[PDB]
């Protein structure tokens, strides 16, 4: 359970963020 | 010389080559508009896995 | 997994039109593409015949 | 593939790519009040309610032969704001054309328009026919599911969600069906279609360089004389 | 070692295709100085198959020019790029004679490398003394038997998947589809696996060459442009008798339509005999087709290669005078007359041997 | 070239043939 | 084929040359255009026409 | 047919074809007589060993 079962949830967080542009989007994606 | 006659030939020849390389030209124009259409299905494949994710 | 988040159907409903938007374009430029295997050099054509590939250009 | 090389294709006397304001000899000059005598000009300030009457009627004069067709009409306003749209969205500096691109623009409509009065112009033409071989084929469609027969499309969609399913089945390595891998999926499946019908020959070459017409029939000589009707 | 000298690279994705770089094997000369020759391999198909042909003393053919095996765009070592246009292609070499200070070249190909070697011929004339082509032609190919199965093979090696496909499942997959023993062992012998075992991959660019192929339109290698011109100096084309590449029948016509020089079978245009045999298309394999191919190989280095038009071999620069036309010379108070045109050195841009002989030719006087 | 030969002959040098077939047509679409 | 039959590459192009002269303003085209068919029989015997 | 004057035109034409390889056909019946020429050579390359051996 503890190991390896969040590298996918982070790949995932990870392009959501890369295709934020606008500041506003961007606090979004810290939220 | 007179080459009036000759300038009506080489825009004809000219023409011909691109009429022959139609298809090459043409595809090369799509691979451009795909691209983007490629980039706006992006946004789609990430609403999908947000079911899984939460 | 039943129902959640009827503000989240906002987006689900908005990014699944956005796609089929997209999807349309992106059938234009691949059924294009499919019929052109069909034609091949212009100068092999008769001149009506080739109107007829490009339908709308007699118009 | 083929790009035009010469960097100078576009040039013209008036500049790169104008085709607004062509340079000539007879250019025009400003006109002063003091010393202006008479003049004769046929330049006015109506074209831009000429060129909203002038959507309302070809609009308008259009549908009286679309027979109450919604979807018909909704293109066809589609298509028509696509002509109005020419002189907002070109490369072509209509702001800037000679003696005024707006009249120019007007006057060319308004000879659409007397075409459309009369229903002669070949946009009419090509919807009516466009749309009765639309026609024919959704109620060839209808006529089969009221018979509780499967149309050609939907043994395809049936055909193809199944081929889907066959290909995730055994793509367990990877989990990322794109939609490229479902494009040459159908491509496969609408060439071995296409290929199955008697078509007309589309292509000049087949397979071997010959051509596929009727005509490339070549020695050897191996067909008789021709034989009549039988009774 | 000494003789054997290949630059080593690696293949860098360029999106400008002008930023593209050519790399390849180097095989010295005998002697010290002599012009070079850069040959074409058949695509999708290694260098080193034609090192022992142009290293073979019988054949002896570095005595005679020095020899840069060379890979196209897209292949082997060289940069990749998805354009396969002759012209950008042609543009390449000229790049690759400046970066080596190679002012002019012998061109040769080996089938589509032919092609490659023409098609720089007829772009770039000037600075190429000749073209020596092996069973290709500079032709339409489209529809040829041997080209579809090429490209059928091309576009079978584009199902496999190197992660995820094991070793075995990879010569299993060779073996049922690729029936040709030639074509298999070139393309098993393509594939490599880059530093750390990350994966095995093609040394070519299947993606780029498949496109190319199947899309099977005017810029695919099958194909011949009118675009491409006309080749305006030396060139000799051998095939063998019965080729499924080059047919004797009509395919030699073409040989006329491109190279103006080309005066016909016989002189320019030869057919090894030989027997019916898909695997005639490689030459060197066969000692009986590459002896005849050597010994005219040497024949047009020698003889023929890199001489002006008008004079029939080598033999007679200096003592044959050629024709001039009138009003040709800027100078006014010129008697025309018939001269012996000018043949300058291989590398006469990048070395002083012009102005070194001026200072001995003072010397005598 | 620019010699292709005879007058009569002429329209014997424009067909280009994709197999080993003889004779072949002259003929070219 | 328009780009290979010398026949209608000729009279295509000096067609455009001569109705592309419309920019140099002389008058309505589709008025004098007639008026240059007849000067053409006047000062064309030169070439034999 | 009366072939005649075809049989003429076919045997030029093949003795054109050897006439384009003489070079090659000559040059292989020598690769036989320097290949008898260099075994009859092989005889003196012992003999001059001989002083070395005793
Ligand atoms: C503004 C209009 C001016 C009108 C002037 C009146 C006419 C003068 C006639 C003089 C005879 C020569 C004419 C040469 C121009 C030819 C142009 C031409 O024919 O069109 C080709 C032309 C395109 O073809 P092109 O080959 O690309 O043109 C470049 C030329 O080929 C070649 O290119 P290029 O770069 O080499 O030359 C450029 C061109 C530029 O032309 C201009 O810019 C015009 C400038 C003003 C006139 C200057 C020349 C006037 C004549 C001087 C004569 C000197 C006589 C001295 C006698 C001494 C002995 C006693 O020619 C010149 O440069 C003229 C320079 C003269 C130098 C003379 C050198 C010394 C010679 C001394 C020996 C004397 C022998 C005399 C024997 C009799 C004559 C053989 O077609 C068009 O462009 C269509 C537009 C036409 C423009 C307006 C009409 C102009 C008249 C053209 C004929 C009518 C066209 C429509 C026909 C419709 C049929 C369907």
């Amino acid at each position: 359970q503890a190991p390896g079962n969040q590298d996918k949830i982070l790949k995932w967080i990870s392009t959501l963020s890369n295709k934020a542009t606008t500041g506003e989007s961007r606090s979004y994606c810290t939220q | 010389p007179l080459l009036q006659r000759f300038y009506r030939r080489a825009a004809a020849n000219e023409i011909f080559t691109m009429e022959a390389f139609y298809h090459e030209n043409i595809e090369n124009k799509l691979r451009n508009l795909m691209r983007i259409t490629k980039g706006q299905l992006e946004y789609w494949d990430i609403h999908t896995s947000y079911g899984e994710i939460r | 997994s039943s129902a959640s988040s009827k503000a989240l159907d906002d987006i689900e409903n908005e990014l699944s039109f956005h796609a089929a938007i997209w999807l349309n374009a992106y059938a234009d430029y691949t059924m294009f593409l499919f019929e052109l295997e069909e034609y091949n050099d212009p100068n092999d054509y008769l001149m009506h015949e080739n109107f007829d590939f490009f339908r709308g250009l007699e118009t | 593939g083929y790009k035009i090389r010469n960097k100078s294709i576009f040039w013209t006397r008036a500049g790169w790519k104008n085709n607004w304001h062509p340079k000539n000899f007879n250019a025009p000059r400003p006109s002063y009040g003091e010393f202006t005598m008479g003049i004769r000009c046929r330049n006015d300030h109506h074209s831009f309610l000429r060129y909203v009457q002038t959507y309302r009627n070809m609009s308008r004069h259009c549908k009286q032969y679309f027979l109450g067709d919604k979807q018909l009409e909704e293109t066809f306003i589609l298509g028509l704001r696509s002509l109005f749209l020419v002189p907002y969205d070109s490369q072509c500096l209509t702001d800037q054309i000679k003696h005024g691109g707006e009249r120019r623009f007007v006057d060319q409509l308004d000879r659409d328009f007397e075409l459309i009065s009369y229903n002669t112009h070949p946009y009419q033409l090509f919807t009516y026919t466009v749309r009765n071989e639309h026609l024919a084929w959704k109620n060839e469609q209808y006529e089969k599911i009221q018979k509780g027969e499967k149309t050609f499309e939907q043994e395809l969609l049936d055909y193809l969600d199944e081929q889907v399913l066959a290909e995730k089945a055994k793509l367990r390595d990877g989990q990322n069906f794109s939609i490229e891998r479902m494009t040459e999926i159908a491509l496969h499946v609408f060439r071995k279609a296409r290929a199955g019908k008697v078509r007309p020959a589309q292509d000049v070459r087949g397979p071997d360089g010959n051509v596929n017409d009727f005509l490339e029939q070549r020695r050897p000589f191996e067909h008789p004389n021709p034989t009549g009707v039988t009774h | 070692s000494r003789i054997i000298n290949h630059l080593r690279g690696d293949p860098v994705y360029q999106d400008n295709t002008k930023d593209v770089s050519l790399r390849g094997t180097f095989l010295r000369g005998k002697y010290d100085d002599l012009p070079t020759m850069i040959f074409f391999t058949e695509a999708c198909d290694l260098t080193a198959n034609w090192i022992p042909f142009f290293t073979n003393p019988q054949y002896d053919i570095l005595a005679h020019r020095n020899v840069w095996l060379l890979n196209p765009r897209n292949f082997g070592n060289s940069d990749r790029h998805p354009s396969f246009d002759l012209q950008e292609m042609s543009d390449d070499v000229m790049r690759f004679m400046y970066s080596q200070k190679i002012s002019m070249a012998t061109l040769g190909g080996h089938g589509i490398g032919g092609k490659i070697a023409l098609a720089v011929g007829c772009y770039h004339a000037e600075r190429v003394t000749g073209v020596f082509s092996i069973d290709s032609s500079p032709m339409d190919q489209r529809y040829h038997e041997a080209f579809k199965e090429f490209k059928g093979y091309v576009n079978a090696l584009t199902e496999i998947n190197f992660k995820t496909w094991s070793d075995k499942d990879v010569k299993v997959f060779l073996k049922e589809n690729i029936k040709d023993p030639k074509w298999r062992s070139i393309f098993t012998n393509n594939i490599s696996k880059n530093a750390k075992t990350q994966s095995d991959s093609f040394n070519f660019e299947i993606n780029y060459l498949n496109h190319n192929l199947n899309f099977n339109k005017a810029d695919s290698l099958g194909n011949w442009a009118v675009k491409n011109g006309i080749y305006t100096g030396r060139a000799h084309f051998i095939f063998p008798e019965y080729s499924r590449w080059v047919h004797l029948a009509t395919n030699t016509l073409p040989m006329h339509k491109v190279c103006a020089r080309v005066k016909g079978f016989g002189h320019d245009i030869f057919y090894v005999q030989g027997d019916e045999n898909p695997l005639n298309h490689w030459v060197y394999d066969f000692e009986n087709y590459a002896n005849v191919v050597a010994s005219k190989l040497n024949k047009f280095l020698h003889s023929y290669d890199g001489v002006h038009a008008l004079l029939k071999d080598r033999t007679e620069i200096g003592n044959f005078m050629i024709p001039d036309r009138i009003k040709s010379r800027n100078d006014s108070k010129h008697i025309y007359g018939d001269y012996s045109p000018a043949h300058l050195h291989h590398n006469w841009r990048f070395n002083h041997i012009y102005e070194k002989h001026d200072e001995l030719d003072k010397k005598l006087n | 070239t620019l010699q292709w030969g005879s007058l009569a002959e002429r329209p014997m040098v424009d067909r280009v043939m994709s197999t080993s077939t003889w004779p072949v047509p002259y003929y070219q679409r | 084929n328009p780009n290979t039959e010398e026949n209608t590459i000729d009279s295509d192009y000096l067609a455009a040359s001569g109705t592309v002269e419309a920019e140099k303003e002389i008058t309505s085209i589709d008025d004098y255009l007639g008026l240059v068919f007849a000067i053409a029989y006047v000062f064309g015997v030169f070439f034999y026409v």
